[PDB]
């Protein structure tokens, strides 16, 4: 999920925008 | 602010900043 891609590790803009609606 | 270890509030604000007025899903358990 969303905190193992940028919590645990380094997130991206590529990432967030994946969550945006 | 994008590109580093972003955890609660500060992962929170950080969508809120990128989706702006589209908005975003919170889920921590996924």
């Amino acid at each position: 999920g969303i905190v193992e891609q940028c919590c645990t590790s380094i997130c991206s803009l590529y990432q967030l925008e994946n969550y945006c609606n | 602010f994008v590109n580093q270890h972003l955890c609660g509030s500060h992962l929170v604000e950080a969508l809120y900043l990128v989706c702006g007025e589209r908005g975003f899903f919170y889920t921590p358990k996924a």
